[PDB]
RNA sequence: CCCCGAGAGGGGGUUUUUUUUUUUUUUUUU
């Protein structure tokens, strides 16, 4: 039961979106070139994330190294004030945060190349500064864009993207009040293509809804790769022109 | 900015023969007849990037160049590295590549020489001679599998580094020469690495021979005990032009250098030179006294 | 509650109730367990303080090489007065700068010196408090590490004086660590002539013990 | 860690048998294990056998004080600490592994998040006592599919647990034994049931990338040796209600998002058989306790 | 330290920054800082925000957050949470930065927390957390930069109800969209480095590794104040200093805080 | 700032404060800014070019009409936008059959509405839902509308603002539908649109008071006794702040709950409070402070001298209360109260007949007269009408507008006329929405 | 396989958290 207009009968939310409209994005790279190989700072709606991608470089401990691949690692840092009430405890050690880390590690392994760097790392680091819905997705944009600009080799880009579902009307690209009042979607689809790299539903979902959903975060992942390829086509001119 | 310049801005987290620049799983070519290379995946006819930069074609090999990256180290390059560790026989060496590169006991000179008679107890003394954080001229003799360096330094020309100081640019900024070891106005010499490690020092006799007991002597830590101020000054003012080209993505080569250093002589505090503007205008001036130079 | 431990029931709710210059005794190698050891007991006015401190060293230590050996200085909450971890650790980081330049490190290479420090007996009798514990720290450590067998530079001493702790070396006539909090303005030269009267009484007191003792 | 080594032999093998619609067990790909339960004597005591794979859970409870925050609902925790027990692959108490988290966030996801168990029915005294259910799951020994072992172990101890009965006198709880009266079951709003599918590429990444007719192969609930050789794995889980409660491909292997709809179908005729085969157990189970309960009393 | 350096470099650098001209790597005088950048007003969900970035990559984020409580049992009102990347929270330098940064700002010490309250039973508690994403020295003093920017940019909700809950007891309740802007002077925390006899203001990467010692000094109301900490830059070159040093430290931060406070306190 | 993006969509922020139990939350959304929201007038030719489907593939309909109720000039046919206050008020004449035929909501109203009371928003929304080609009802969205969005201007109140944009809406409704001859007209009871309209500075907008526009109505006499309005020998206790309240609850020193007043005597009330085992009892006129019966209400323990036999500080008032629990189980004396505050009155659409002792009928102009609620548990109410002749006889519907202070008893107004008493219509249609039974005929979108 | 040496010698092929418009008779068909 939600006293606010989710969706009025004009087709409107309360952010002013219309049902299939993503929120502002805006990415960019380079953006710590002193502290990381690459680098990207993420702006999806008012998530803002700063992902730094250190390597391949020399392992510190030779006890952990693959003499066949790299060695991939992806730790979240979500700050104490990235949302409106700021969280007392940390969340570095929380199940919540090592599932995610998990999850990210597990879908670029199968996209980064990691057997043309045998005996090296691969750190990645991120630091959620503001969080407001589909920070799961944003984060996946994140990553995506700061391994590129390290120059690491990947088959294709991965678009991160969250649909949510209110009763029967499908909603692109959801906000925190949004997640609050309905069961999200998070997809994470290679290039172009069909095929989910994540899949990721923890509220419940009617099955027969679900494949509708999927297809609508499909569409809406793939505008996502537009923007980023876009993004990243005008760097490299505005870098390579000099 | 009498003692600290701060710029600020609001409401913002931050300020905001056709090269053919290609994205990860972008579609290159569909000729079959292609050698894929460097940045590249294939499916029987289709040929893909993996990275992001420009497709390069020589001869029937097909590559894509990335805009960024480690430095690549190829075999025969002149780098200065840093001794991360110690082991058995041999050391490994900070380059700035993707993994450190070998130096084997065999693959330098040991003090004294030809005249010197082998000893096994070298391999357990390695430490006397490299220990973890010395600086060193290196050139790459050899490369293994993966693409890792194996390093020399079997010659005069190479060895311990001293007498000055070290700093960094991106290795992008320096390009492969006939010699990468320059002598300078001011009495100090330069050593650019092709790996982007740079080290100035005074102008020691082997400088000057190169243009125009000691073998004890080659790896002790012990500086110049006669090292001026007008060198040290001359130092640091060497220091901040190369970071001021390096600031400017401007190539780094020994007439840049010697050129943006007597420039620089406009500002008499040296410490002028690390501000933003002054770097900026130093590169500036550089380019456009190319131009007007070179047509 | 914690599966390491037996902290009891958990509704249960702990006990709250309603409403010379200084004395000193000094005692060293008592601890069988370490190299090192001392017993640091003042008492003053309002407040007694009984500290021992645990030298273990010089150990091994299994990562790269170091020409020099490795200082640690852990402090440990006793059974009275307890204070913050993050404050703990501050009093560390000071005494660790402090005995980086007492200790003769280049006499053990690849060696650890761990430095225990136990606040045992604490006691607040008033019917910032770490400042006044600082000046004690530092006489145990330097009792410990003499007792120990580990070389000395110089008897490292200091002395507390309005929220104003420095610890001074060859009879005072450098600093090998300053530390101030509250305290008033303009009173640096009335704490360092103050202190320096208590750094060279504890260094009298310390020389006495580990000469006849 | 301890590895299992795995030799090129047994990887061409297993894999070209795959491509070959062989699976070593002669299961087919859509087949999932016989699942066997079997009641202990006490309530909350459930053994899980799937093949090989052996797990139990027990239920267990006692009175605590619930959270400032949620004065009205009770206390509810999901264990599923590993141990050797099931194989030297697994670390003692190694709980932020990759593997372990996962599986930990699966079934809290699937029965505590979900809100399988009524928690507000937990409440003895708003604010003050109220029962902390604990669902201890003990891996004894695997051959792959410990999410599903363990979210039918939590589930069938949970329906077949029974707490003591309580009156209350204001907030003087007097605790029945069940030697007085007889112990109250736990409320179930439903029965969340997990199929875990692996995913296998016959070919290279390069035509799992840019490939255009798909060729991944998928298999339902795959034992120790098909789960160390897999691309990617895939865990929905559903309900007799024709609703999905979760789905986590956490990575690997990219799949169509058909295919990946495909398996949720597949998975909801699964659980429908799953579901009804627990609901029956536990009649007999019942019927068991109440006929040996009338030869007890007829021949006192 | 971090920096890694070969006994030849250390030594080169000691005797050039120990000379009586002494002379900087970069060419900088004894009292010129590098150069920073400072953002401010970029975390909306926040009340107040800063980032800063130094020459040398070196980049720290600091968000203003604010609570309601009663200052009756909430004895601290300002708490400074520190989080540097690549440490854990219960590191060494972690801890001893947090502990000495709550120092630097506590209620009765060095900030007016007579503009933090609301009412006569309730006040607003300062939560000032700390994020060093990259640094190459003592961070101590680049966070201090970054507090101060923030702690000036910081907008707290406005009070509505009576301010007398000793009588009425009126429940806190507040304006729907006007905020007033935190008055306060928040100060600054400066760090040198003493080699041989001189010492220099924001010592580099460097310069630290080679220095005797180092100084800690606290700065607020145009004046010196504590904390004030002597610190060692490195382990491996800490060495005792004459008391006409820690003079000489006080006294060159006396007279060029006033100039870095001038350039910081543009709006 | 305000960006701009590919679709012409713009985004800006809207940051506002959320205080909830005392505590202080700063809450902060974006707010996109549209360049496609549909006027739904018939009469429009732009619009429907612009317009989108939503999610279920089904463009808006346009149903304001191409030819509203036509006024004397120089209003002529014309649109009505409503204001915050005028909706609150007369909901019930917003619901007549006999006028507002073609209304237009803006947002910025329906949010500010939806806030101060969500019955009065429901009812508007259902009007909104179920137009016909009787009333006409819809939501321009001016917020999300870039053309119409404004904002806060330095030093300006959110009540100012939100008035100009509900003016700034009215501008540009009448820009838009000039070429259709059709003016609009902005119903305000407030004196700040009114003279900002009067003064004519900027754009020239029709602006009328409630009353003001009824008068200009063809059945103005048939509508005029629904808009919503010394006579005392004592005055109420004026109510607590919801802020002390609301901390009085929180502090154990008041308590809400439900009141009943019976038949037999309406000097005396008694709440249900969960903290007290038998209920507290409210004896006297002042303490009832202008209390119905089922009304939520806020009591405050009066002290134990003030109580019946069949403090300065928070700590007495709490040992007040312990006594009050004490002697509540002895049962010889029983603690009372007073009401401070209403929390939700259980004021709804009421059937009754006007008392003939309060009508004079050789009064012509209006009169106030008093109404005889069916509910024997509920007091009467004042009536402001001039056909005080015609409904004498005659079961009538009024609702309750207020019960100020000084006022003896409540004040309402007249609604419908259900016809004579004891007559089978009349009777049968009070009997079943006295006891809250929807009679009215399914809705087209139910059908 | 790669590096090194006028003479088939040597060196390497990397290791738990945005969930709360409160009121007076059973049953069946209407
Ligand atoms: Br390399
Ligand atoms: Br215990
Ligand atoms: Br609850
Ligand atoms: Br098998
Ligand atoms: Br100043
Ligand atoms: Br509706
Ligand atoms: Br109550
Ligand atoms: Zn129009």
């Amino acid at each position: 039961m939600s006293r606010l207009e989710i969706y009025s009968p004009e087709g409107l939310r309360l952010d002013g979106r219309r049902w299939n409209e993503l929120r502002r994005f805006e990415s960019s790279i380079n953006t710590h070139p002193h502290a990381a190989d690459g680098s990207s700072y993420m702006e999806q709606g008012n998530n803002k994330i700063i992902t730094l991608v250190k390597g391949p470089k020399e392992p510190r401990l030779k006890s952990q190294m693959d003499t066949s691949k790299a060695l991939l690692n992806v730790s979240v840092n979500i700050t104490k004030f990235s949302k409106f009430e700021r969280s007392k405890s940390s969340h570095k050690n929380e199940r919540r945060v090592l599932e995610i880390q998990t999850s990210l590690v597990r879908m670029f392994e199968k996209n980064v190349m990691l057997n043309i760097y045998p005996r090296t790392v691969i750190d990645i680091e991120i630091h959620v500064l503001e969080q407001d819905g589909g920070i799961m997705g944003s984060l996946i944009n994140g990553i995506t864009l700061a391994l590129i600009d390290a120059g690491i080799s990947m088959f294709d880009y991965i678009s991160g993207i969250s649909v949510g579902l209110y009763d029967t009307t499908p909603l692109l690209d959801t906000n925190s009040l949004e997640e609050n009042a309905m069961s999200t979607v998070t997809l994470g689809v290679v290039g172009k293509s069909e095929k989910l790299s994540l899949l990721l539903v923890e509220d419940k979902i009617p099955l027969d809804r679900l494949e509708n959903v999927l297809a609508i975060g499909i569409a809406g992942a793939h505008r996502v790769r537009d923007l980023m390829d876009e993004e990243l086509r005008k760097h490299a001119q505005k870098r390579v022109s000099n | 900015s009498e003692v600290i310049t701060i710029t600020k801005r609001n409401g913002a987290f931050q300020n905001s023969s056709d090269s053919q620049i290609v994205t990860p799983g972008e579609l290159v070519t569909d000729d079959p007849i292609w050698m894929r290379g460097h940045g590249t995946y294939f499916l029987d006819n289709m040929t893909y990037s993996s990275v992001a930069g420009t497709v390069s074609r020589v001869n029937r090999l097909l590559s894509v160049i990335p805009l960024k990256g480690r430095y690549a180290p190829e075999t025969g390059d002149h780098v200065v590295g840093r001794i991360a560790e110690v082991g058995n026989k041999r050391w490994k060496v900070d380059i700035g590549g993707k993994q450190h590169a070998v130096l084997m006991l065999g693959s330098v000179n040991l003090p004294g020489g030809i005249l010197r008679r082998k000893s096994e107890s070298d391999e357990l003394q390695m430490r006397s001679f490299l220990k973890e954080g010395d600086l060193l001229n290196a050139e790459v003799q050899s490369l293994f599998q993966d693409g890792s360096a194996s390093l020399h330094t079997r010659s005069l020309k190479y060895g311990k580094l001293r007498n000055g100081m070290f700093c960094q640019v991106p290795s992008s900024l320096i390009v492969r020469a006939k010699n990468h070891t320059h002598n300078l106005p001011g009495n100090i010499t330069v050593v650019l690495g092709v790996n982007g490690y740079i080290w100035l020092r005074k102008t020691s006799q082997m400088d000057l021979a190169r243009d125009t007991e000691s073998s004890w002597q080659i790896y002790s830590d012990e500086n110049d005990p006669s090292i001026s101020n007008n060198i040290r000054q001359a130092i640091c003012r060497y220091a901040n032009v190369i970071k001021a080209l390096a600031f400017c993505e401007i190539g780094i080569t020994q007439q840049r250098i010697v050129s943006a250093y007597e420039a620089s002589m406009v500002y008499s505090n040296v410490g002028e030179l690390i501000e933003k503007n002054v770097m900026e205008s130093i590169g500036s001036d550089i380019l456009t006294a190319e131009k007007m130079r070179g047509n | 509650q914690d599966r390491r431990r037996l902290l009891g029931p958990a509704a249960a709710k702990p006990m709250a109730f309603s409403n010379s210059e200084q004395e000193l005794s000094l005692h060293t190698g008592f601890i069988e367990n370490c190299n090192g050891s001392a017993l640091v007991e003042a008492r003053s006015l309002g407040h007694q303080t009984s500290l021992i401190s645990a030298v273990y060293g010089p150990r091994s230590i299994r990562g790269s090489f170091t020409s020099q050996g490795t200082i640690s200085i852990q402090l440990k909450n006793g059974l009275l007065e307890k204070y913050n971890t993050n404050e703990l650790k501050e009093v560390s980081s000071f005494l660790m700068g402090i005995f980086n330049s007492v200790v003769n490190l280049s006499r053990y290479p690849k060696s650890g010196i761990d430095i225990f420090v136990y606040l045992t007996y604490d006691k607040d009798l008033t019917n910032s408090q770490i400042s006044s514990l600082i000046p004690h720290c530092i006489t145990s450590i330097t009792l410990a590490l003499a007792d120990a067998g580990i070389e000395l530079v110089d008897m490292a001493g200091a002395g507390e004086a309005n929220g104003t702790v420095v610890s001074f070396i060859k009879n005072g006539e450098e600093i090998v660590g300053f530390w101030k909090d509250d305290g008033d303005d303009e009173d640096l030269l009335e704490c360092l002539d103050r202190c320096k009267e208590q750094y060279n009484r504890y260094r009298d007191l310390m020389i006495s013990c580990l000469m006849n003792q | 860690a301890k590895d299992i080594e795995i030799s090129a032999s047994e990887s061409k093998f297993i894999l070209e048998a795959l491509r070959q619609n062989y699976r070593l067990d002669g299961r087919s790909f859509d087949q999932f294990r016989d699942v066997e339960i079997t009641f202990g004597k006490e309530f909350g005591d459930v053994s899980v056998k799937m093949g090989n794979t052996k797990v139990h859970c027990r239920i267990s409870c006692q009175i605590a004080q619930p959270y400032e925050d949620r004065p009205f609902e009770g206390l509810f925790v999901i264990s599923t600490e590993i141990s050797p027990m099931a194989g030297s692959q697994f670390e003692n108490g190694n709980i932020t592994g990759e593997d372990e988290v996962l599986c930990s966030r699966i079934i809290e996801k699937s029965v505590r998040r979900s809100g399988a168990l009524d928690v507000e029915g937990l409440c003895i005294v708003a604010g003050s006592k109220c029962w902390a259910v604990r669902a201890d799951v003990h891996f004894l020994d695997c051959d792959g599919g410990f999410i599903d072992a363990s979210c039918i172990a939590v589930m069938a101890g949970l329906m077949h647990f029974k707490k003591p009965d309580i009156t209350v006198h204001g907030e003087q709880i007097i605790v029945h034994p069940v030697n007085e009266r007889e112990p109250v079951p736990l409320g179930i709003l439903h029965i969340p049931i997990c199929v875990t599918f692996s995913f296998f590429n016959p070919q290279d990444t390069e035509e799992n990338i840019k490939g255009e007719t798909n060729s991944e192969i998928s298999i339902i609930d795959a034992t120790l040796k098909e789960e160390l050789l897999r691309d990617g794995v895939l865990t929905v889980t559903l309900n007799k209600n024709r609703e999905v409660v979760q789905v986590s491909k956490a990575g690997g292997l990219p799949m169509d998002a058909l295919t990946l709809m495909k398996c949720c179908h597949e998975a909801y005729s699964i659980i429908e058989k799953i579901t009804d085969q627990i609901l029956q157990l536990l009649k007999e189970d019942s019927e068991k306790r109440n006929k040996y309960a009338a030869m007890l009393t007829s021949e006192n | 330290g971090h920096m890694s350096l070969s006994v030849a470099e250390k030594s080169y650098l000691y005797d050039s920054l120990a000379s009586t001209p002494s002379i900087r790597p970069d060419g900088r005088l004894p009292h010129q800082f590098r150069p920073i950048e400072i953002f401010t007003d970029f975390l909306p969900s926040s009340n107040g925000s800063s980032r800063i970035i130094a020459s040398d990559g070196s980049e720290c984020i600091v968000s203003i957050k604010s609570k309601v409580v009663d200052h009756h049992v909430e004895n601290e009102l300002l708490q400074v949470d520190v989080d540097i990347a690549g440490q854990r929270d219960d590191a060494l330098v972690v801890e001893t930065i947090t502990s000495l940064l709550n120092k630097v700002l506590k209620s009765g010490s060095g900030v007016d927390s007579s503009k933090l309250q609301l009412t006569k039973k309730y006040s607003f508690k300062i939560f000032v957390d700390v994020l060093v994403i990259s640094s190459h020295s003592h961070p101590i003093s680049l966070i201090s930069f970054a507090i101060y920017s923030a702690l000036n940019s910081t907008y707290l909700p406005k009070l509505i109800s009576a301010f007398d809950d000793l009588e009425v007891e009126e429940l806190p309740t507040f304006h729907d969209y006007d905020m007033v802007k935190l008055d306060i002077n928040p100060p600054l925390v400066f760090i040198l480095a003493v080699v041989g006899n001189n010492m220099l203001l924001d010592p580099a990467a460097n310069e630290s590794e080679v220095a005797n010692n180092g100084l800690i000094i606290s700065w607020s109301n145009g004046k010196i104040t504590s904390p004030i900490r002597s610190v060692a830059l490195n382990d491996s070159n800490v060495k005792s200093f004459k008391p006409h040093l820690l003079k000489q430290g006080l006294a060159m931060v006396e007279k060029y805080a006033p100039d870095v406070v001038r350039s910081l306190e543009n709006l | 700032r305000r960006k701009r993006l590919a679709d012409g969509l713009s985004v800006t922020q809207k940051v506002f404060v959320r205080s909830r139990n005392g505590g202080a939350t700063k809450i902060v959304r974006e707010h996109y800014l549209r360049s496609d929201i549909p006027c739904l007038s018939r009469s429009c030719t732009k619009c429907p070019q612009i317009v989108v489907p939503d999610a279920q593939n089904e463009l808006p309909k346009f149903i304001l009409s191409d030819s509203p109720l036509e006024l004397s000039a120089p209003i002529g046919k014309h649109y009505v936008v409503l204001d915050t206050n005028v909706v609150l008020q007369a909901i019930d004449l917003l619901e007549n059959p006999n006028c507002f035929f073609d209304v237009i909501v803006p947002q910025i109203v329906l949010d500010e509405v939806r806030n101060k009371s969500y019955p009065v928003y429901t009812r508007l929304r259902t009007l909104c839902r179920d137009s016909d080609d009787h009333k006409r009802f819809i939501v321009f969205h001016n917020e999300f509308s870039e053309h119409t969005f404004v904002e806060r201007l330095p030093n300006e109140t959110i009540n100012d603002r939100n008035n100009r944009a509900i003016r700034k809406t009215c501008q540009w409704y009448s820009e838009h539908l000039k070429p259709y001859d059709i003016n609009v007209v902005l119903v305000t009871n407030d004196r700040l649109n009114r003279e900002a309209a009067t003064k004519e500075v900027e754009s020239n907008i029709i602006t009328k008071s409630l009353v003001q526009y009824i008068e200009l109505l063809p059945n103005a006499d048939d509508i005029r006794d629904s808009i919503p309005q010394t006579f005392s020998d004592f005055t109420f206790p004026e109510y607590y702040s919801t802020a002390r309240v609301m901390g009085g609850l929180k502090n154990g020193v008041l308590y809400q709950g439900n009141i009943q007043i019976s038949e037999y005597n309406f000097l005396e009330g008694s709440v249900s409070l969960p903290r007290f085992s038998k209920p507290v009892l409210i004896v006297g006129q002042k303490n009832l402070n202008r209390a119905f019966n089922g009304d939520q209400v806020i009591v405050e323990l009066l002290p134990q001298s003030e109580w019946k036999a069949p403090v300065i500080s928070d700590k007495q008032r709490r040992l007040l209360a312990k006594d009050a629990m004490i002697a509540q189980r002895s049962k010889k004396i029983q603690p009372t109260a007073k009401v401070v505050y209403i929390q939700r009155r259980s004021w709804r659409q009421y059937v009754g007949q006007l008392a003939p002792s309060s009508v004079d009928p050789q009064s012509s102009s209006t009169q106030n007269v008093f109404v005889i609620l069916m509910d024997k548990c509920l007091p009467k109410v004042r009536i402001r009408t001039r056909r005080a002749a015609e409904l004498l006889d005659k079961r009538i519907v009024i609702s309750i507008d207020s019960w100020p202070t000084t006022h003896k008893y409540p004040l309402g107004h007249f609604v419908r006329d259900l016809g004579t008493i004891e007559s089978a219509q009349a009777e049968t249609e009070a009997l079943l929405l006295e006891h809250d039974v929807e009679y009215r005929p399914f809705s087209k979108k139910v059908l």
